[PDB]
């Protein structure tokens, strides 16, 4: 299965919004995920990924928008 | 061995001006010499060697040792996991090995509990020093770190300028840092930061920090014994003039830290943010202590949320933040130590935070109450602001008279 349509479909799953014409948004900004919000998601990124996620070297910048996130998923997967 | 080690020359670090004279002549080679894009290699260990040596030349010298020790037992617990990490990948061998290089941190703070003295293996930097080790740890664990020199290892967790209490600094952003000398004019603006860094720390050391600590404090202090009460007008003098005297102190020093490194190349992170404008307990730890702050946020606090909603343990979104919170920053106070104050200095900044996270979720509720019902969003202004700028300033202050252990004078010293 398709990587980025995944992504797409988990998001708004626990959210409740579905965000694939206009992806390139900042999702703290656009009131996606909360402080608390962002946990919730990475538990259920390795959940369906079979990936674990390095959450001490996230940076503020680095995986925001979900096009970031989609990106960074695949380059985990198998590099 | 160790009268040789006592009877060798002390310098503790930015102690008085006269000291960046030394620090000045010695780093200038490495200075001049990033702008011709070089290292010296073994001139900065050396370099290194001598001030981290000069600064725990004490009258309890025979320290050198016990960093010696340290040195030697993080190579090999280290070295230990990156060579499990090739091939393995294991929940309790990566917590094995967070324990054992932490384990002589955890027994210089246990030690004067059982001893009521120190332990032989603690020296000056060793609480600082730790978080550099465990880093490592964690970020083989997290298989963002496969490959350092011996040297790279050493380089940066026994980095000279922020030895003894200096910014806390992660692996791979210090040794990218190093790694890439800055361009010509990059360099000489850090120069200009450095200058301007050395300037501040003069005023907040030794002209500020100086009244607060050593002229208001101490008279403030004996007044308040006097007066007796488990609180006295005197009393809340001391937990001004100590919450001041800890930000100047500490943040003086922070930017001579900062400025020196500065000279090395290398920018480490920022501690200080006007911490005092903070409206909130939680913008409170984006401004104070950064370092730290920033560390036990990723570290400690990240980590842990991630394994209570992994296991679900707890019922709902907030308990499972509340539970991470109190635990985090009760760790935090058992880093600074293990006596009652700065246990309760820790739990207090936890039952502030969750108070803090509570109010904002009830604030948002309250407002989607009134815009449902008719009625305007609650008022935000100048005033409400303030407000929670004057709350949030006097919970902090509250927190360092705690933090001071002067209320183990002023209760129980019988």
């Amino acid at each position: 299965m398709d990587v980025k349509a995944e992504v797409i479909e988990i998001i708004d799953e626990l959210f409740m919004e579905d965000v694939s014409d206009m992806m390139d948004e900042d999702l703290f900004d656009a009131g996606v995920l909360d402080s608390m919000g962002t946990v919730e998601l990475i538990v259920e990124l390795e959940s369906r990924f079979d990936i674990r996620v390095p959450v001490s070297e996230f940076g503020r910048d680095d995986w925001n928008t979900a096009n970031k996130i989609v990106e960074g998923v695949t380059e985990l997967r198998n590099a | 061995m160790i009268d040789f080690l006592k009877q060798l020359p002390h310098l503790e670090p930015y102690g008085n001006p006269f000291y960046f004279i030394y620090l000045g002549i010695a780093l200038l080679p490495i200075f001049i010499g990033l702008f011709f894009k070089k290292r010296f290699a073994i001139y900065e260990c050396l370099v290194s060697i001598t001030f981290i040596v000069l600064a725990l030349t004490g009258t309890h010298a025979s320290q050198i040792l016990a960093l010696l020790f340290y040195i030697v037992w993080q190579i090999i617990w280290v070295y230990s996991y990156k060579r499990y990490r090739s091939q393995r990948d294991n929940k309790w061998v990566f917590y094995l090995h967070s324990f054992l290089v932490v384990l002589p941190l955890i027994l210089v703070k246990v030690e004067p509990t059982i001893n009521g003295t120190q332990s032989l293996l603690n020296f000056l930097g060793i609480s600082y020093l730790t978080f550099r080790a465990v880093g490592m740890i964690i970020e083989m664990r997290d298989g963002v770190l496969k490959e350092f020199t011996l040297g790279e290892f050493l380089r940066f967790m026994l980095f000279m300028p922020t030895f003894t209490s200096g910014p806390i600094d992660r692996f791979k952003r210090f040794n990218e840092d190093y790694q890439s000398i800055p361009n010509r004019d990059e360099l000489l603006n850090m120069l200009e930061q450095a200058v301007k860094y050395i300037m501040l720390g003069f005023l907040y050391k030794f002209v500020l920090a100086q009244i607060f600590g050593s002229m208001l404090l101490p008279p403030l202090k004996a007044q308040a014994l006097s007066q007796g009460g488990i609180f006295n007008l005197p009393t809340l003098g001391v937990m001004y003039v100590y919450g001041f005297d800890l930000f100047f102190d500490f943040a003086g020093y922070s930017m001579f830290a900062l400025a020196v490194s500065n000279l090395m190349g290398i920018k480490s992170p920022i501690n200080f943010d006007k911490p005092f404008i903070s409206r909130d307990m939680k913008e409170f730890w984006n401004r104070w202590h950064m370092s730290l702050s920033f560390w036990f946020r990723d570290f400690v606090f990240m980590r842990l949320v991630i394994v209570l909603m992994r296991n679900k343990v707890f019922k709902n979104r907030n308990t499972t933040s509340n539970v991470a919170y109190i635990i985090n920053m009760m760790v935090m106070g058992f880093w600074h130590g293990i006596t009652w104050y700065y246990i309760a200095y820790g739990i207090f900044h936890g039952i502030g935070l969750v108070i803090n996270d509570a109010w904002l979720r009830k604030k948002k509720t309250i407002n989607k109450d009134r815009k449902k019902a008719g009625l305007k969003p609650l008022p935000e202004n100048k005033w409400t602001k303030a407000l929670g700028i004057f709350i949030t300033f006097n919970t902090v202050m509250l927190s360092f008279l705690i933090f001071s252990g002067f209320l183990n004078d002023l209760w129980f010293t019988k």
